[PDB]
């Protein structure tokens, strides 16, 4: 999951001088800058709140795939702090499903892929940001 | 040269390079959009151009053409529309254009003609408000994509002038755009004499409903306004291209200065380490 | 100070130019024949600073709170003496000339003044939230001030003009009448608890403070004290 | 079946083929058919009508001109509006023009570019010791 | 408008079903967690009793 | 005829929505029971482990 | 290695981070009490670097050729340790991160990497001529890397557009399958002799293979491999 994260963050860093001029830029460049800003806000983390491996995998799968694009940047952190809570209460089984086959060579196996997709869609439908 | 002030210099020049690089990117993007705007504006000007050709191929009567199409013999008063970028950093364009305004205001002032000036932009508004040539008309705050409505505030008056006799000609000094790197200044005549090769018009004939005179009198101001709008758009495109080139050169210069400052900082760092170890060994011994 | 601390009483200790302490040690080492360390400083730098900065601590009986003054040679925070001092510091207060000359009696800069206590676990979530809400409108240091300089606010900002108003109001509100200066400026001293401060700044940032003009926050202890003034 | 072009000093509005043009000529309203004789007219503030396969589109024109060749029609109108849309305001055409344009297309551009120039000037003062 | 209403009603019914599912799962989770905490507390008390027996 | 079949399809879609809601709620109840049982079993095993290590 | 060199064999000696050898020498000198020289370097820096790297020579009986990884302190090629290393170097190979991010495993930066032996009197006039032209078009491509991101490939003039197109193809052709990587990638290694390399790159530059796209040059051997693949 983190390969696309690293690639997009590197692309944003190459365009890091351009954040304040994002409006007057190419559509693809603006999209890359916006995605990089969202990922950087995602990496922001409070103190004494470590995230388990399944939670990080779920959040990064939601981020690398186009699911946080509609969420504004200042709320991205909040989104994470809600989404995991959702997975912690509404869908406890998807977290265990991610954690069980975290060692699988082809991790996004169809079962976990559908489970995580459904969880993300259900969370986004109910919440407003 | 204390191995720490040089670090501050390196940081400052790197910030300069980053700002200049961002400005160069956005100037390139705005130059592209200005070129697109010019291309979109081309069909209207072209169409009205062959309309000028056809109509002038007719109504050749000097008395009929006494309206705008007439050439004032005295040429006692002349007017210059200068379109100057509003913000600097453009490079040598702002100056190259305000210089040709001088070559003209003089060669003309030398003809005894009272040269006056209508200026598009704050850069021009000043060169002349300072020189003393308070712009007979000033259009400032010009955006990358203005609408013809804007040039109207000044073109109406220049035209009402060639009609009030207050002027006997109107030239516009604007910044052409030859290559994405070249932006030669240029002057065009704004008097609507037209009358190109009879071949260009092909003598297309029409039944002018309001009348030949009425159509001509209502179409010449629109033609000169379209010429002014096209000149302003080309000037905006040339401004953006010149700013892009200037920021590319400034970024290259800043990178060279960063390399030189890095060499100096490394020399200072080695000297500082040598001095520290020398004095420590002296104190130990 | 430790005598009084043994009695359980709280002690505030001001070591003015703690750096001149370090310098002294350096000289004491140079004349003692000790082999020099780093830039002429004493080899026993960390231990000497620890033996002084570790007696300044909060025990069960009492606490010796210290607010020291540090002079950095030139402007070098990389120098061993300022670095060793900073290794034992919990908070920095950056007094500035610009704030002082603006008649703001406490010249503490809202920016460049940090403290490791400013985390939600110790001060509280509300204290951290407002302390991040403030110093965020000033995070740009009203960077709009640069834009105002060459745009005149573009006449006005779409919403920035509000932010400028809030920033000016809170900058004025940071000032406080001091009791020790009560006999100089003829204004009673105001003691403001931390809860009152956090509540006042939070309510000002919500917009309750968008009805009063500036100079009404100029030297008043609490938002409630500003309101009393507006009503009267 | 005549090559109609509503052109404007800013952009081209239409370039399609049209059945009928109910042009508001200055002397009086004039209708145009695929083989109309050559013509050149001045319009007045009115509502030009485009008849396209029985569909009437009322493009309001505050003024402009018209050249009618036997094979093509060109409208050099000053301003062309479609009040028939009505939702054009709510539509990005005007709604975005309010926010997606001017607000960020210009105001944000000016703010960002001015801020860049300011940071450059301040740091070039700050580097005035090299 | 009837096709639009059918789509809207299908989406709303599915969303309400998922919300009810999430609510009941959350209630079960909190009940299980509180009972687990009670069991752990009882085990700790029994361990302290064993330590007192050893003493 | 299009309106008639659209009304019929809307009725069928709302019936399918109710059926899917019932299925989702039943699956959620099953998951809630399973998760409660798993949490309680884990708590019991942990309590036994604490008692054994206390001994 | 000298035992095998004395038997007439040819030896490759790979020394990882010779700067660590320099640092070990500096630490030994500091421990022994010797006076420091320049930036914390041993006084016997040149002599110690000469005791090493002088037994690495091509003698009558045999030859020892050495590749030595060099860590540059900070980024100084003028620092005494990399300077003394460079004083004994015949060729430098500069592996670069971006060339490896794209899956060109032989990620040798041609512009940065140089060699002393690349002169007409040793490698031949043909080898020198093709190598310079390879670097010349690559250097032109590096200059146009800015401009392509500036305005797009469209503004570039023709011939310059060819050099960009040719330069991308040649830098893709720098890839080569390795026999030690055969099991990982499932591709047999290709040993390309120097004469074959020179002929292949000269025939790439002169115009042959221009119709071939950028692919079919990736991880190939000689030009013969690039064509045979294009036919199939």
């Amino acid at each position: 999951v983190a390969g696309k994260l690293k690639g997009e963050l590197a692309q944003f860093r190459d365009l890091a001088a351009f954040a304040q001029f994002a409006s007057d830029l190419d559509a693809t460049t603006k999209a890359q800058i916006e995605r990089g800003q969202r990922l950087q806000e995602l990496l922001k983390q409070p103190q004494y709140q470590p995230l388990p491996v399944e939670d990080q995998v779920a959040v990064l799968y939601a981020a690398t795939n186009n699911y946080l694009d509609d969420v504004p940047v200042p709320l991205i952190t909040k989104w994470r702090d809600d989404f995991l809570a959702f997975l912690r209460t509404a869908h406890p089984e998807v977290r265990k499903l991610i954690y069980d086959n975290r060692l699988d060579r082809k991790f996004p196996t169809p079962e976990v892929k559908e489970a995580l997709e459904a969880a993300i869609k259900e969370f986004k439908a109910t919440s407003n940001y | 040269p204390s191995s720490r002030e040089i670090k501050r210099r390196i940081r400052s020049v790197k910030n300069v390079a980053q700002i200049t690089r961002a400005m160069e990117m956005v100037s390139a993007s705005k130059m592209r959009r200005a070129q697109r705007n010019v291309l979109a504006t081309r069909p209207y000007a072209d169409r009205m151009r062959e309309v000028m050709a056809n109509l002038t191929a007719r109504v050749v009567g000097a008395a009929r053409r006494g309206t705008l199409l007439e050439k004032r013999e005295t040429v006692k008063s002349v007017a210059l529309l200068v379109v100057t970028p509003d913000r600097g950093l453009c490079g040598s364009l702002v100056a190259n254009v305000l210089r040709r305004a001088g070559r003209f205001i003089t060669e003309q002032r030398a003809m005894g003609r009272t040269v006056d000036v209508y200026t598009f932009g704050r850069k021009g508004r000043d060169f002349f408000l300072r020189t003393g040539f308070a712009p007979a008309g000033e259009a400032t705050r010009l955006g990358d994509a203005p609408k013809l409505e804007a040039i109207l505030g000044v073109a109406i008056s220049a035209i009402n002038g060639f009609q009030s006799g207050k002027y006997d000609e109107l030239y516009i000094i604007y910044s052409e755009f030859i290559n994405t790197l070249v932006q030669r200044p240029a002057i065009k005549q704004l008097l609507p004499v037209e009358s190109p090769d009879i071949s260009t018009t092909t003598n297309v004939d029409y039944t002018y409903e309001p009348g030949e005179e009425e159509v001509l009198n209502s179409i010449l101001p629109r033609y000169v306004e379209t010429q002014i709008y096209q000149a302003v758009l080309e000037s905006i495109a040339s401004e953006h291209s010149a700013r892009m080139v200037a920021m590319r050169n400034a970024t290259n210069n800043a990178k060279d200065l960063v390399r030189d400052l890095t060499l100096s900082f490394n020399k200072a760092r080695q000297a500082a380490i040598t001095k520290e170890v020398s004095e420590i060994a002296s104190g130990a011994a | 100070a430790e005598y009084f601390r043994d009695e359980g009483r709280d002690i505030l200790l001001f070591i003015d130019n703690i750096f001149r302490f370090v310098q002294a040690g350096s000289e004491v080492s140079s004349l003692l024949g000790r082999m020099p360390s780093q830039v002429g400083y004493q080899p026993t730098l960390g231990t000497e600073m620890g033996e002084l900065q570790e007696r300044i601590t909060s025990t069960k009986r009492g606490s010796i709170t210290s607010m020291q003054a540090v002079y950095v040679p030139a402007d070098d925070y990389t120098d061993p003496a300022p670095a060793t001092v900073f290794s034992h510091l919990d908070a920095t207060i950056s007094l500035e000339r610009s704030i002082a000359e603006r008649a703001i009696f406490p010249a503490v800069d809202p920016l460049a003044s940090t403290s490791r206590i400013l985390d939600p676990n110790i001060v509280g979530e509300e204290h951290y939230r407002v302390a991040q809400e403030v110093k965020r409108v000033l995070q740009r240091y009203k960077d709009l001030k640069d834009i105002i300089a060459i745009l005149g606010m573009e006449e006005l900002s779409d919403e920035d003009k509000l932010t400028v108003q809030r920033a000016r109001k809170i900058e004025l509100f940071f000032s406080q009448p001091f009791t020790v200066a009560q006999q100089f400026t003829g204004r009673p001293g105001k003691y403001v608890p931390v809860k009152k401060t956090v509540e006042s700044f939070a309510r000002l940032l919500n917009g309750e403070g968008d009805h009063i003009p500036e100079s009404f926050f100029y030297m008043q202890g609490d938002f409630d004290d500003v309101l009393a003034a507006y009503e009267a | 079946p005549i090559h109609l072009e509503i052109v404007t000093a800013e952009r081209v509005i239409l370039s399609d083929d049209v059945d009928m043009i109910s042009a508001p000529t200055k002397d009086g309203r004039v209708g145009i058919l695929p083989r109309h004789a050559p013509l050149m007219t001045i319009l007045e503030p009115g509502e030009l009508d485009i008849i396209k396969n029985g569909e009437r589109t009322p493009f309001a024109v505050s003024g402009g001109f018209m050249e009618v060749l036997p094979h093509r029609v060109t409208i050099l109108a000053d301003t062309v509006e479609r009040a028939d849309e009505i939702d054009e305001a709510r539509a990005e055409q005007a709604r975005a023009e309010a926010e997606a344009r001017r607000r960020e297309a210009q105001s944000e551009r000016d703010m960002a570019l001015a801020e860049a120039k300011l940071r450059k000037e301040m740091v070039r003062l700050r580097v005035a010791q090299l | 408008e009837q096709l639009a209403n059918a789509r809207r009603d299908y989406e709303a019914e599915i969303a309400r079903a998922r919300q009810e599912a999430a609510k009941i799962v959350a209630q079960a989770q909190e009940r299980a967690k509180q009972q687990e905490a009670e069991i752990i507390a009882q085990a700790r008390r029994e361990a302290e009793r064993l330590k007192e027996e050893a003493r």
